[PDB]
């Protein structure tokens, strides 16, 4: 039977008999993590006897 | 059905963010110099 009224914006839906509720329970999670990493070393060394 | 019922409250839109940005910069030169020079010359007076 069912035909109570369901909505999701302007459409109109025929819930399952089954199905307890489904609904739009929106949300969103963004994540971003960015590392970078330099380290350079030098040594230069001379000898000179003359 | 959880502990408590909904007996009011307000419906809309939640928005956050948390940014962050850290910068850490190094340069660094050591530059040493040791020149010694030590010459000498003798002679009677012939040699």
């Amino acid at each position: 039977g069912g035909c109570s009224p369901h909505y999701i914006l302007n459409t109109r839906f025929r819930k399952p008999y089954n199905v307890e509720s489904y609904t739009p329970q929106t949300q969103g999670k963004y994540e971003f993590i960015l590392k970078e990493y330099e380290s350079y070393s030098d040594f230069e060394r001379n000898v000179t006897e003359k | 059905y959880g502990t408590h019922y909904l007996q009011s409250g307000s419906l809309g839109g939640e928005y956050r963010v948390l940014f962050y940005v850290d910068s850490e910069k190094l340069k660094q030169n050591d530059f040493n110099s040791v020149e010694e020079k030590k010459c000498k010359s003798s002679g009677w007076h012939k040699f």
